[PDB]
């Protein structure tokens, strides 16, 4: 705009929280659908929903990870990554059912002398492959659900050979998007790229997506956030560059049904 | 109102250009694909385009019966020590690979299912005997109804389960079934468990398979030869073909790139190198 | 001819 | 309630939708859908289990994906009786469907057979 | 109850039509009409919050 | 003599119809229309001589 | 005129209550079943109900061929004693 | 009503919960004011409030106590008594500010052969007297705030003489309403009486009452619920009768402001 | 009613007989159908019917039984239970055919200190199982 | 009777 407005400079405000950015590459609304509450015509559980609104629909910052020349990639699941975040997580464990959309804001700045590119992908039903060649579909709940620390991708498949006491975790191979399909095609999922010379963030607005109107948040993850280095981190002539990556996610239009006593899950 | 068989857009003639409009320059970090057409970067002529996308509509892409299972049954001599073999199959499209890969280009689907059944029989012993024309009973036993324990037990009565009595050598059997999912669409992928492990309960007790929803999702097909035992043993196969009619799909996905290993997204060591050697500067 | 329900 | 007219009591009838520890104490059961039943002239009390499910239809078998939750009953106060009165009695329970209740996919039952 | 529609004629020998009558009560029993609609790729190809004009800088 | 009725369409690909012609003289030979009516459960659920108002005491 | 394939009733939204109307209290000795719906004892939202009782109509419940007997016959050699 | 409606037979429904009663003595709306949300004209904190609605405004049943011939009385504070109740307590400890009204339903049945009468009093700012004669205003936070177990009244003032390590708790003398004023006058506060021959419950609907529109729920209690035996428990010719008393309270029109990290109080 | 009418207090009068009750739980009309004479449109035997009216349509009290802690239950059949009751039974044994509806009134009082509950069921075609 | 598309 001739009054200064730019594609690159954005401010997002949800609840008591604000994010500013001066090096954005626009922002993405997955499948062109903004998040919405459940409509009467599509409703299913008949009890009055709880809509916690600003107390849950605000920007929660997760633990910061570090991008290095050896990084193979990172992943998180939603709502799992947010299960312990303020009143959102509480609303989640108190109810049988819940649904939510999300604004995902991935943050990564560097300098005009660094380089590298992160592919930031929002995947619906991001089912990841297990570590075993003796038993399919055996990743335990605890390992499928890292919470806010997330998990990582690997460049190599090392199968779990301890048959006595199996690791029972994922073994997500990076060029295979952790699920047996080629990474070069993950761009058909809603995404942005953080290419250090161009932008320092990714912003994905995600609708609630599911084969149902509402479901068990504790049993099922609707979206997977996968971040992989499309072009490796590099700086000046340093051999061990590092820049931080921070995730901030906000739930949107979230509502919950089936109130009872709180769920207390076995997470370790 | 644009339909699958409509002709695609005409190429419009375009001439030389010297301006500040920069169609060729773009930025893929945004997540968008540049909507360009040839007249944006070269000079074009006018072409009246006739081609259409009719055969790649979702319906057209799927409009084919695909084999999903081969069931084996027999009818032996009454004197055999071994029981008369009847067959039990858990309905699924994941026992074979081709229709599976096609459906998994997408995350969710809705369709009416057409099942067609091809039945073939043969003699197994170098006898010189006979059997007469056989009748097969293909019984659908939905989750909860009693599964047959014997080729001739009470469950083949079928007072409420749907059954097809197919006659050998007649046209292959066929039925249709509506969209029967308990959700608003079929889920080709479920990133979740059917059980929450609670702390206050044992690990065994809270355990369930990754990505599995309902243990018996759609029930089983049970097939038998209705004829009584014959002196000469005959063996038959029932090949099941699945076509998804009246189909809708949601959320596109990269196709399976390495071999299937079980009903989940798992992969086997040794199968993870699909791509072949080709030099960067070699055509 | 025709009845229509 | 089938005790005597002289018997009084308050009971708590509970429905906890699935996903947490099945209620074993009134403390938990209270937190879910419930009715506190005061015993008196209207002899009976009804708790409605509202349709609360993730799936649009549940299976008619035990299934963790389509589980329905927990029905339970507790003492809210206690049964109190005067002297010359039985100190124990029975309650009888009944179930029925509401007008929004439906079934589908017809199938044979396991509740009858014909062996031989 | 007959449905009459036009064929798109490829190799030729007016409009040629074909006739369809549904023989069953359940829509599931019906053949596929193949009368389908196309849609714009935008939800996958242009999922950005601000409308892209291709002659303009994608970043400004 | 053709009877034309609408299908209730479940999964989709206006109103779709289907056609029925009876080929025999005896109504017994006919297929089932499945065009059936529902009724109120009252004769089994509320068989009381005095009409029940659910907000009121059942006993007064 | 209500037909077997019609959608069942919508759930109507209902809020908090404090009154002399006692839907939850009843008396089964009368022989009647209490005609309650969820909005009588909990707070409800509005739901547009699509489900129908089409497949449990008497006709639909019975619309299946059931085996009722197995008859045995033969055709033997003319020489048989039996 | 000639259709059967009675003063004595009530049904209250809040959230997923219902209370039925067949021996009520009408119900009380304190100061004739039904609970209400904070109006714009009276508003003070400017941030968007959270209104958790059915997830917090529902009937929470507290621990049941026992009434005997020796009982001198019981007390609870609000919101303190509810601090650990589901999503209400959570909303309370996550926010600087909160306000709430309440439906209080006290339950106590017996038989036509028992007798006794409980005065059930809702007192605004129910400041109780301490156990000391060496230091005024010294009841510690922990002792002022029993949570759902509540406290009890005593027929005798026993002053705390341990000056080294003072008890630092209340010493609420019953005929003095625990605050130096005569119990016979507590009827000027909103009340009901449970007189066993007449009724088996008390029901008080309480508005938010305070000298402010909204305040710290963690620092300040708005109401006190005091229950005392006006006429002693008695039955047949038994010397040790006992009947239970159960409290069920529901928050109403509650809203919260000032969201931050959760408060974690020193309660013991 | 504000003039006193109650669900619990009923009076039934048939023929020369009256039943009063002060602790009823309303009353039931099976399948919502009140008894009726046979309509011409549904008639079958063509001879003039006999309708004995008040001489047969009146309250007959059967033999009283006793409910104890060991009672497992009791049953009767209709019209069998009434076969020997006044002019009803007579009309029954004189004719090839007969049809009838019935008001069944089961009576059992106790005290506010007793307890127990009887299920009273009217079953059409109540075929019972044999001892063999 | 007839529908024409
Ligand atoms: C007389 C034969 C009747 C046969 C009737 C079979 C009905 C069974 C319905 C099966 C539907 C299969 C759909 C495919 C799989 C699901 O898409 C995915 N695993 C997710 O829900
Ligand atoms: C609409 O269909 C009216 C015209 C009917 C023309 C004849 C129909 C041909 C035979 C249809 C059989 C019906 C299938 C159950
Ligand atoms: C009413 O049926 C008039 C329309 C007739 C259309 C053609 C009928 C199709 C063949 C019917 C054969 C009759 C069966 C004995």
């Amino acid at each position: 705009e001739a009054c200064g407005y730019s594609d690159r400079v954005l401010q997002l405000t949800l609840g008591n929280s604000t994010i500013t950015t001066q090096e954005a590459a626009n922002s993405v609304v997955a499948y062109g659908r903004w998040p919405e509450y459940l409509r009467d015509s599509e409703a299913n559980p008949v009890d009055q929903p709880t809509e916690p609104d600003v107390a849950a629909c605000r920007f929660y910052t997760l633990d910061t990870v570090s991008w290095t020349k050896e990084s193979r990639g990172w992943w998180w699941k939603l709502p799992d990554a947010l299960r312990d975040m303020g009143l959102f997580g509480q609303n989640m464990y108190y109810h049988y059912l819940g649904r939510s959309g999300y604004t995902v804001h991935v943050q990564c700045n560097a300098s005009k002398f660094h380089q590298g590119a992160l592919g930031v992908f929002a995947v619906p039903e991001m089912c990841l492959a297990g570590d075993s060649n003796t038993t399919t579909m055996h990743t335990s709940y605890q390992n499928a659900n890292p919470g806010e620390k997330g998990g990582t991708f690997t460049g190599t498949f090392t199968p779990d050979n301890n048959q006595t006491s199996p690791a029972r975790r994922f073994c997500p191979v990076d060029y295979l998007l952790g699920n047996g399909t080629l990474l070069g095609n993950a761009f058909v999922f809603p995404h942005q790229i953080i290419n250090l010379r161009t932008n320092n963030c990714a912003t994905l607005v995600l609708p609630y997506v599911n084969s149902l109107s509402i479901d068990s948040m504790v049993k099922h993850n609707n979206w997977g956030i996968a971040i992989l280095p499309l072009a490796p981190l590099n700086f000046a002539s340093e051999s061990s560059p590092e820049i931080p990556i921070t995730l901030t996610i906000a739930p949107m239009c979230c509502e919950f049904n089936g109130l009872r006593n709180i769920t207390l899950p076995r997470l370790q | 109102a644009a339909t699958s068989r409509d002709a695609l857009p005409n190429t419009e003639a375009s001439g030389p250009t010297h301006s500040k409009e920069i169609p060729a320059l773009t930025a893929v970090e945004t997540g968008a694909t540049n909507p360009l057409v040839p007249s944006d970067t070269v000079q074009t002529r006018h072409v009246v385009q006739h081609r259409s996308r009719s055969e790649s509509s979702i319906e057209s892409f799927f409009a084919r019966g695909a084999c999903v299972t081969i069931m084996t049954v027999d009818n032996p001599a009454s004197t055999t020590n071994k029981d008369k073999l009847f067959a039990v199959w858990k309905i699924t499209y994941k026992d074979t690979v081709q229709l599976r890969r096609k459906l998994e280009f997408f995350t969710y689907s809705r369709f009416d299912m057409e099942l067609t059944f091809v039945v073939t029989a043969n003699f197994t012993e170098t006898n010189n005997g006979h059997a007469l024309n056989q009748v097969y009973q293909i019984m659908y036993v939905p989750p909860g109804a009693p599964v047959p324990e014997k080729w001739d037990d009470y469950t083949w009565q079928t007072s409420s389960n749907p059954s097809i009595f197919y006659t050998y050598g007649t046209a292959p059997a066929r039925i249709s079934v509506p969209y029967v999912g308990i959700s608003n669409a079929y889920s080709h992928f479920y990133d979740g468990f059917s059980k929450v492990p609670l702390k206050d309960q044992s690990a065994a007790l809270g355990d369930s398979l990754y990505g599995a929803a309902s243990l018996n999702d759609f029930g089983i097909l049970a097939v038998r030869v209705v004829n009584d035992h014959n002196p000469t043993k005959v063996t038959s196969k029932i090949r099941v073909y699945l076509k998804p009619k009246h189909i809708r799909v949601w959320c596109p996905r990269p196709p399976r790139a390495v071999a299937y290993y079980g009903p989940g997204v798992d992969y086997k060591d040794g199968t993870l190198t699909p791509l072949s050697t080709k030099d960067l500067t070699t055509y | 001819g025709s009845s229509s329900t | 309630f089938c005790g005597s007219m002289m018997a009084t009591g308050k009971l708590l009838v509970s429905y906890a939708p699935p996903g947490a520890d099945p209620p074993k104490k009134r403390k938990e059961a209270m937190l879910g859908t419930h009715v506190i039943w005061d015993i008196g002239l209207q002899s009976s009390c009804t708790m409605v289990v509202p349709w609360i499910s993730n799936t649009t239809y549940r299976q008619t078998i035990d299934d963790s994906f389509t589980e329905g939750g927990y029905i339970s009953v507790f003492y809210q106060t206690r049964i109190v009786v005067p002297l010359s009165t039985p100190r124990e009695m029975d309650i009888l329970g009944f179930v029925s469907a509401c007008n929004d209740f439906s079934v589908r996919l017809l199938r044979d039952t396991t509740h009858i057979e014909q062996k031989a | 109850g007959a449905q009459v529609s036009s064929q798109k004629v490829g190799a030729h020998e007016s409009t040629i039509n074909y006739t369809t009558i549904n023989y069953y009560r359940d829509s599931a029993s019906n053949a596929a009409s193949k009368q389908d609609f196309s849609q714009d790729p935008s939800k996958f190809t242009e999922p950005i919050k601000d409308v892209l004009i291709k002659t303009a800088p994608m970043l400004n």
